[PDB]
């Protein structure tokens, strides 16, 4: 993964309940074998892209030094006899020879969705690409040291089918952190770029609500503005302030 | 379709310019405005040889001194008639006088507009304004003989000389070569039919024209049908002599 | 729009009626000559075990 | 000597002596990297030479000289000046201001600092006194009219569309003072989602290389070049940028003086009464193109023939009209 | 039984090609007594000319079912089933309302399911009745 | 251009054209070309041009262009590029050809706002014939010939049929004698009634008339 | 709302609403009049196929407005029973105000002023 | 997007100006130009009086609405007739009532109210004309620019109708001359026909055809017209 | 905008009567029958009653 | 960065201008060309403009238009609009993958910007947000000043008066305005301009002027 599943910190519940569910079947699928019960099939992130949403997924393949596959869903869009079929099952048995693996699937509502109300307009293509993955879930194949993680900007837009258990047993939320959970984000963020004894991370994250580990970014590279600005090598409470009430104004 | 509030880009509304079209649809009408008369001809058209002569109106009297000729639609013409013979009787009662020909256009014009379920002062609740164009004349005793052209889209023009129609080309430009400030009555309707056989593709004749002239000798008199014809037959002979 | 008729039907199914109708009308019909025949087109139009 | 692919069926030896270009999907031979320096050869086998497109291998032998690169109609000082240009009196204007004036003085525009326009666009019904009205002035300049077929410059071959666009724009230079004149420019394609449709990889090539030449070493001072549409609204990107088309003009339609005038000029091959009047037509006749005018004259012969009279009258004139415009229904 | 709803241009660019070599057989050929049967019951987005001479000649209608047919096609098919006695057709076919060939074929194949699953080779009326009633739900079904 | 439907009014009129001036009819099927790959209606609008001016006189049928025969508004956005190319290869060989009794063009088509207005020509296309239902007097005719042919009762007359006809097309006269004959068949006879010819016309009519609007109100 | 746009110009200069209702009186009835120069005839058409209904309870072709003045038509029922309660209302009021039994021509500009006037104002179709 | 701010008069834009104002503003321009300028004792209307007809002859385009007031127009006739028309009915019931004799500003307020009733209904519309008011009351001379925008400023000089421009800049550089200039009409007046020929660029200009209005201490309404405009050119 | 939300529907078709009547006329002919028959001794009538 | 406000104010020119400043590779890329009606085929296209843009170092990717792949939506309706949506997101997933580089530069303009995001507001992707609003009277002026300097002139012309009466005019309009001018003073007999041309340019027609005797006698 581009970064460990500690270094993102501040988004640390949804790392704890992640951890347990992907990572413990994984390495150890003999828990589950042993006590009877199936090891976990998918998981689902939602929430909007980039409020730490791609750093989760990135980060628990890392730990498990899973390859991360990431996977164009409109791709699987071929127009000829089994393509669609040929790619999923392709995804799923290379998920079984070089594992473990996470085949990440973005979006699903290019391949999968409620639809307009399900009829005939093109609409079959999209039918065909769902059913493939329906069918091998609930059937004798299975997903063993092949996860598979779905991605949707909102989960209510999902085929009440994906919604089964035996198909997603684990649904997580992204929500805003906390700002305890922001300052913690902040504190990481700030460490790893060069910065003043007279930094004041106390100012910083009094002035942030609703910050997501994006708009914690933002704020260190437009005091980095204002730091070439004012004609130095590190950054200074200065250029933090009006930085950090720039990245607010912006947004609500 | 299309809104009451809804312009061009020049302030100009749909419904207004697209009535202005199927005026220019109807039939000819030319009016030529001297000091010694205003001389009126039309084409009343026989639709088939079955249809009667004198049932269908083209030249209608507002007030017997004060004439007018329609273009485009006729039934159109009827609200706009009945409006500016109202204006003429009632501002008559009031005054014990003729009503200006420049009154009784604007009287009708301002009724002329209107549409939409808007208001300001002025009732407005037409669907549609009216499709129909008029040339008004009359004589009133300060400014004697006057041409006035009323467009049913609120707008009115002083005029010497008009002709509307579909043979508006031929026939206006023709009036401007043919105008003077007087010339005798009798000269002046042998030249209006000259006028109109010319923009006409087919035989003029009296069972698809009718004449009319205003005089301060007696008024409002619609010059007819029988003595017409025997200055179209002149017409034959002067015509095919300058060929 | 208005007419009158010696019979008629209207709603649903005013061919079927109409057809057999024109065809066993009289004018020497009494009222329970009228029933029997109004109860014969009722059942030819409706499709049954039996009518109730 | 044409060659668009030159197979030799294996001619055996060796370093090298194969030296076979195959210019084809199927079998991509190249043998580049600058100079093989040779009196006359490749080799062999009737087909010494370098095919369409070339992979190096700097031309032995004529193999891109091919017998129709060229078959459009080039017509210099044009017989039309006036033939259904009357009221297309907004268009005929541009035309006068846009290319008319600085043939006439080029010295005049060089001087202000402007640029009379280096494309016109010219879209509106096409051909139906469209090319006349470009003709027409082209002819008052004496100005070579350079008439472009769209579909021509569709062949089936490997560049042989590159081909013909390259010498076209050499024509150009040559006989500069001058006007190339493309009805359709979607026969070669605009903007499309077809391109991954599978196809029309033809038609990519012939479009690219057009843009490459006019923008490229066209001067375009004298040297216009005229573009004409049936879709105002398929362009592609690099054909609607300013620096290649400037001026967008509308066709306009003959108006009611205009259509007397094109009536009396037509009817003069016609064997008709001279007594009638041509305007007395035009007031029954509702807006139309200069190709519906014609139409009405081959149309009141025929109503002649059949109202049983070798002259026309006006009245066949008027069912003529009455016969054509009903028809058309557009 | 083949239903596919008809189509405004892929199985309208088809019976133009068919049409084409009807045409030509009309001809010089002159062949006839060599035969084509199309069914359609919807014809609001089929062409019309392929019901003109030419390529269809006669335009037969499908009779309507009726109470004493559905006794008839029920008292073929039955007979090589074997059957309580004193059992009435008549009664069980009445108890039909609208069926048409193919659901009197369920009707026989249902009662003898009943009979199977009870394990009995003989069917009263009973059963038949009540397999009719299960028949007429198909049809209700979109 | 012939306008109406094939079999009974397009495809008639363009067949006893051909025969009456000993020319090569060549019916086209112009939708078939609508082949489904960019290119190739091209190629094949060039050999009917080819095949034309090398086997002159020629009547050139081509039929319901309608599927090559758009012209859209657009090719971006479920525009497609190849309808419109050959649609244009068509048209200006059209236009190339020109003549006075070497080959005349017939068409079929029912929207003539999908064709350019090029295509029309005005100059060239001058002539539009409609297909309508006939007259009585054509109708006795239509009716006189097909008698000749039958073997039929004398209680049968044209006058009678004309009567409770309403206009229709000579197809409807055509499929009302092979209905006829299959009930004078069915009663084993080969008299054919006044009444039989009454029953055959009213079905295939009623077949025809799907739709329905009360007229008189 | 319904006070507007029911009725207008195209720039082509047909009215929608006139246009559909010429095309109801072609697929209608017929009615033709002949004049003498002492009588009229009025020829009256009236069409069914239908034999289930007699001429004394289908409303006749020839309505009377006066006992001198007669009314035909063509065209839909309803509407025609309109304009005919408006030239009774009319013969009557004329007779009473001007005291002269009724000149027919007025009748004729009375029911005719009511065509004109639903399409050029609006709040009736 | 043409379709949400055209024909609806309920609707504003980020900037306040819908497509329907753009085009009244147009429309005003189609008109034939007319001046203004005053002094401080006088105001003046120099207005082109040209046909658009061949045939068509010269009429009043400048209407005398009371003893002291009036207005010229630049834009639509009809959209310039009805508010006119409420304008004498104002001016009566304000001299009936309240013998009050209206000052520009006061007229010019109740003209807004009207256009804006008329812009909060889909039935009503506004309007397409430009109006300039001269009027001479105790605050001395006025000249006021209306406009269907409800933008009201009482100017020292302005143009409306087509091809202003050409006359406001030479009417800013005379201000300063003409306004200090008291009791003297015939300057004032020569200086407007100069103004509208600098207005004119390829437009004839009419020597019996001009017609001039003046209003002012000395000055009841007249309207100088014919020969009388002829030692002013 | 909110004149442009008119159905527009109680105008004619080209069918010589409006639209929404012509709809109607369908509603009615899937509910309820009623039959009408005139006697020389009475009038009689006939509903079938829907559910 | 991400560019907004309209176009045609000379964003297209500032692109480049950065670009040959920096020394880096224009690579001009229009939205609705990627926008293909065939499967995934934009998606490619995105992704192949990014490794060339590595290989040619240091670049500006130029996204014409990003309003027609802008849409991606939030309904259950994006089966139908996947294409569109892809391409969008493709951008930002690769975008997002590295950070401590600036060797690949992109660049979007949008007419308007619709949608914002946090995908739409991150370091490494599109943080930086430079609008640009219609230019001011005294910005007129200057833009004009460029466009008369190629111009040859009479030292007659005056620059304000000009640049108050225009309204919101963008770079684009003031250019055609200036070769207006030229051809008016062509047909003046001048081989120069001077301030009366440009006025007249403002006299056509650009929906605030116009002329004529309409409407008045």
């Amino acid at each position: 993964g581009e970064i460990t599943f500690d270094g993102i910190g501040g988004l640390t519940e949804q790392i704890r309940e992640l951890r347990e569910v992907i990572e413990l079947p994984l390495k150890n699928p003999e828990i589950f074998q042993r006590v009877g019960i199936k090891p976990p099939k998918g998981v689902l992130l939602y929430g909007p892209p980039g409020t730490g949403k791609t750093l989760l997924a990135k980060a628990v393949a890392a730990t498990i030094g899973a390859n991360f596959i990431f996977s164009p869903a409109s791709g699987i869009v071929d127009k000829y006899i089994g393509e669609s079929a040929r790619i999923i099952r392709e995804m799923f048995a290379y998920a079984k020879e070089h594992e473990p693996c996470i085949i990440f699937m973005d979006e699903v509502d290019a391949i999968g969705g409620r639809r307009f109300s399900e009829g005939t307009s093109a609409d079959r293509e999209i039918q065909r690409t769902l059913m493939e993955l329906l069918t091998q879930m609930d059937g004798f194949d299975n997903l063993g040291q092949t996860k598979i993680i779905m991605a949707t900007n909102r989960p209510d837009t999902l085929d009440p089918a994906l919604l089964r258990p035996g198909r997603l047993d684990r649904k997580v939320e992204i929500p805003l952190p906390n700002e305890a959970g922001r300052l913690e984000i902040f504190k990481i963020h700030t460490a790893k770029v060069k910065k003043t004894g007279e930094f004041d991370f106390e100012a910083a994250v009094k002035m942030s609500d609703g910050f997501n580990g994006a708009d914690i970014r933002n704020c260190a590279t437009e005091a980095g503005f204002f730091a070439i600005r004012d004609d130095r090598d590190h950054i200074n409470p200065d250029d933090l302030m009006k930085a950090v009430r720039k990245v607010a104004e912006v947004k609500k | 379709d299309r809104g009451v509030s809804t312009f061009s880009p020049e302030g100009r509304l749909f419904q207004v310019e697209y009535s202005l079209e199927a005026i220019k649809l109807g039939s000819t009408a030319i009016g030529i405005a001297t000091k010694e008369g205003v001389v009126l001809g039309v084409e009343k058209r026989a639709t088939s040889p079955l249809l009667e002569s004198d049932s269908i109106e083209k030249i209608v009297e507002i007030d017997r001194h004060i004439g007018c000729a329609m273009s485009g639609l006729t039934a159109d013409a009827r609200s706009m008639i009945e409006h500016a013979r109202t204006a003429a009787v009632t501002h008559n009662l009031y005054y014990d006088e003729d009503i200006n020909v420049e009154s009784l256009t604007q009287s009708v014009c301002d009724l002329a507009l209107r549409f939409g379920e808007g208001a300001s002062g002025e009732e407005r609740l037409m669907s549609r304004p009216f499709g129909v164009a008029l040339l008004i004349a009359g004589h009133d005793a300060d400014d004697g003989y006057q041409l006035f052209h009323a467009e049913p889209s609120g707008t009115f023009y002083r005029y010497n000389a008009k002709a509307i129609g579909s043979g508006s080309e031929g026939a206006q430009a023709e009036l401007l070569n043919e105008w003077h400030s007087s010339l005798t009555l009798k000269e002046a309707e042998l030249l209006v039919l000259k006028i109109l056989k010319q923009v006409m593709e087919e035989k003029l004749d009296e069972n698809n024209a009718q004449l009319s002239c205003i005089t301060k000798q007696d008024g409002f008199k619609i010059y007819d049908n029988e003595k017409t014809a025997e200055l179209i037959k002149e017409l034959k002979e002067k015509e095919a002599a300058e060929s | 729009n208005y007419t009158g008729w010696k019979a008629i039907s209207v709603g649903a199914n005013t061919s079927a009626a109409q057809t057999l109708l024109q065809m066993d009308y009289k004018d020497d019909m009494k009222v329970d000559d009228a029933i029997e025949l109004a109860l014969k087109t009722l059942s030819k139009t409706t499709d049954s075990s039996a009518l109730t | 000597h044409p060659l668009q692919v030159a197979r030799c069926t294996k001619i055996i030896k060796g370093e090298d002596a194969k030296y076979v270009i195959n210019l084809k999907q199927i079998a991509k031979f190249v043998v580049g990297l600058g100079e093989r320096v040779s009196p006359t050869d490749i080799e062999e086998g009737m087909r010494v030479g370098v095919d369409r497109s070339k992979y190096n291998i700097e031309l032995p032998l004529p193999p891109r000289i091919d017998p129709s690169v060229t078959m459009m109609t080039v017509e210099e000082k044009p017989d039309v000046t006036y033939s259904d240009v009357g009221g297309c009196k907004d268009q005929i204007e541009k035309l006068r201001e846009v290319v008319e004036l600085p043939l006439l003085s080029p010295e005049r525009f060089a001087t202000l600092g402007i640029d009379p326009p280096k494309g016109i666009l010219l879209y509106g019904p096409p051909g139906t006194g469209k090319t006349l009205c470009a003709r027409a002035v082209a002819n008052r300049t004496d100005a070579t009219f350079i008439r472009v077929i769209g579909s021509e410059l569709v062949q089936k071959y490997v560049g042989e569309g590159a081909r013909m666009v390259r010498e076209l724009f050499e024509m150009a230079r040559t006989k500069k003072a001058c006007i190339i004149f493309f009805d359709e420019i979607d026969a070669v394609g605009g903007a499309r989602f077809d391109d991954g449709a599978g196809g029309d990889n033809e038609v990519q090539r012939t479009m690219l290389e057009l843009i490459t030449q006019l923008d490229g070493f066209d001067p375009r001072g004298n040297i216009k070049v005229m573009f004409a549409t049936n879709r105002p609204n398929t362009l592609d990107p690099a054909l609607l940028r300013p620096g290649r088309i400037d001026r967008k003009v509308e066709f306009s339609l003959p108006d009611l003086e205009g259509r007397a005038n094109i009536f009396r000029i037509h009817s003069k091959s016609m064997s008709v009464e001279r007594g009638i009047r041509w305007e007395l037509i035009s007031r029954l006749c509702p807006n139309s193109t200069g190709a519906e005018l014609r139409s009405v004259c081959t149309e009141a012969g025929m109503f002649a023939i059949r109202a049983r009279r070798k002259v026309a009258t006006e009245k066949d004139f008027l069912k003529a009209v009455d016969k054509v415009i009903s028809g058309y229904k557009k | 039984s083949t239903r596919v709803e008809g189509s405004g241009g892929g199985d309208s660019e088809v019976q133009r090609t068919m049409l084409e070599l009807l045409n030509q057989l009309d001809g010089f050929e002159t062949s006839k007594n060599i035969k084509i049967i199309m069914a359609t019951n919807r014809l609001d987005i089929l062409d019309p000319a392929l019901l003109r001479p030419g390529r269809i000649d006669r335009k037969i209608e499908f009779p309507p079912p009726s109470v004493a047919a559905r006794a008839e096609i029920l008292r073929i098919h039955s007979r090589k089933m074997n059957l309580t006695r004193g059992i009435n057709l008549r009664k069980v076919a009445e108890k039909m309302n609208g069926c048409s060939g193919a659901d009197v074929k369920g009707v026989c194949t249902e009662a003898g399911m009943y009979a199977l699953r009870e394990r009995r080779i003989h069917v009263t009326q009973e059963d038949f009745e009540l397999a009719v009633g299960k028949v007429m739900n198909k049809n209700q079904e979109t | 251009i012939l306008y109406g439907a094939p079999g009974t009014g397009k495809t008639l009129l363009a067949k006893a054209v051909a025969n009456q001036t000993s020319a090569t009819f060549l019916r086209i099927v112009g939708s078939e070309l609508i082949q489904k790959y960019l290119g190739d209606g091209p190629r094949l609008c060039r050999q009917i041009f080819k095949v034309a001016g090398e086997n002159a006189p020629s009547i050139v049928f081509i039929d319901e262009i309608d599927a090559i025969g758009t012209k859209r508004y657009d090719s971006n956005s479920g525009g497609e590029r190849e309808i419109q190319r050959t649609m244009l290869e068509l048209l200006n060989q059209l236009d190339g050809f020109d003549d006075r009794g070497d080959v005349k063009v017939i068409m079929a088509t029912n929207k003539i706002e999908t064709l350019d207005p090029a295509l029309i020509r005005p100059g060239r296309i001058d002539r539009k014939i409609l297909f309508e239902n006939p007259d009585l007097s054509t109708k006795k005719k239509i009716l006189g010939i097909h008698t000749s042919k039958m073997n039929l009762s004398e209680d049968v007359n044209l006058e009678t049929l004309v009567t409770t006809k309403d206009d229709l097309s000579g197809a409807d006269i055509q499929a009302m004698c092979t209905e006829a004959g299959l009930l004078a068949l069915r009663e084993r006879r080969m008299q054919v009634t006044a009444e039989d010819f009454k029953q055959a016309k009213e079905r295939v009519m009623k077949n025809k008339v799907e739709e329905n609007l009360e007229g008189l109100y | 709302g319904y006070d507007r746009a029911l009725s207008i110009f195209s720039p082509d200069g047909h009215i929608f609403q006139v246009e559909y209702a010429l095309e109801a009186v072609k697929r209608g009835t017929c009615a033709v009049g002949v004049k003498g120069k002492n009588c009229v005839v009025l020829g009256c058409e009236r069409r069914s196929t239908l034999k289930l209904q007699d001429t004394r309870i289908t409303p006749s072709k020839v309505s009377k407005i006066d006992s001198h003045v007669v009314l035909s038509f063509s065209g839909l029922n309803a509407d025609s029973r309109i304009l005919i309660e408006k030239a009774r209302v009319e013969a009557q009021s004329h007779r009473l105000t001007l005291e002269d039994p009724v000149t027919v021509e007025y009748l004729t500009r009375y029911v005719a002023g009511v065509q004109q006037r639903y399409t050029q104002s609006g709040g009736v179709r | 997007f043409r379709n949400n701010y055209d024909g609806d008069t309920v609707t504003f834009s980020p900037t306040g100006r819908l497509f329907q104002v753009e085009y009244a503003l147009e429309a005003i321009k189609q008109g034939s130009v007319t001046v203004g300028l005053r002094s401080n004792t006088h105001a003046v209307l120099v207005a082109l009086k040209r046909n658009a007809d061949e045939l068509s002859s010269y009429q009043k385009k400048i209407i005398k609405c009371d003893e002291h007031m009036g207005l010229s127009l630049a834009g639509l006739a009809p959209d310039a007739r009805v508010l006119s028309n409420y304008l004498r009915q104002q001016c009566n019931y304000s001299s009936l009532v309240f013998n009050r004799k209206l000052a520009v500003e006061r007229a010019g307020h109740l003209l807004c109210d009207k256009a804006q009733k008329n812009t909060q209904s889909y039935g009503g519309r506004p309007y397409g004309v430009g109006l300039l008011i001269i009027g001479y009351d105790k605050s001395g001379a006025h000249l006021l620019e209306f406009q269907p925008s409800g933008n009201v400023t009482e100017l020292y000089g302005t143009a409306i109708g087509a091809r202003s421009q050409g006359a406001k800049t030479y009417l800013e550089r005379t201000l300063d001359t003409f306004i200090k200039i008291d009791g003297n009409p015939d300057e004032l007046i020569k200086a407007g026909v100069e103004a509208i020929s600098q207005s004119l660029r390829d437009e004839s200009l009419t020597v019996d055809n001009l017609s001039i209005a003046i209003v002012g201490k000395d000055t009841p309404f007249t309207i100088y017209d014919g020969e009388a405009v002829a030692k002013y050119i | 905008g909110s004149r442009r939300y008119d159905s527009r529907t109680t105008i004619f078709s080209p069918e010589g009567r409006l639209y929404q009547v012509e709809y109607a006329l369908e509603s009615i002919s899937h509910a309820g029958t009623a039959i009408g028959i005139m006697a020389s001794d009475g009038i009689v009538l006939a509903a079938e009653r829907k559910v | 960065a991400l560019m907004y406000g309209p176009p045609g104010t000379g964003k297209t020119l500032l692109a480049r201008a950065c670009a040959a400043q920096t020394n880096a590779t224009f690579l001009k890329l229009a939205a609705p060309q990627l926008v293909q009606m065939y499967i995934g085929e934009g998606a490619k296209l995105v992704r192949d403009a990014f490794a060339l843009a590595k290989e040619k170092a240091p670049t500006i990717i130029f996204i014409d238009e990003l309003d027609a792949i802008g849409t991606k939506r939030f309904d259950s309706e994006k089966s139908g609009d996947r294409e569109v949506q892809r391409t969008m997101l493709e951008l930002l997933n690769q975008l997002d993958g590295f950070s401590s580089d600036d060797r690949v530069k992109v660049l979007a303009a949008t007419n308007r910007v619709d949608v914002l995001d946090p995908a739409l507001l991150r370091s490494g992707r599109l943080d930086r947000k430079i609008e640009f609003p219609l230019p001011s009277e005294d910005s007129r002026a200057q833009i004009l000043q460029i466009h008369s300097r190629k111009m040859t002139t009479d030292d007659d012309i005056n620059w304000q008066e000009l640049a108050r009466s225009t309204d919101e005019f963008n770079g684009a309009q003031l250019k055609a305005v200036t070769v207006e001018a030229g051809m008016i003073a062509l047909r003046n007999g001048q081989s120069s301009v001077k301030h009366e041309d440009f006025v007249e340019g403002i006299s056509e027609v650009q929906a605030r002027k116009s002329k004529s005797v309409s409407f008045y006698a």
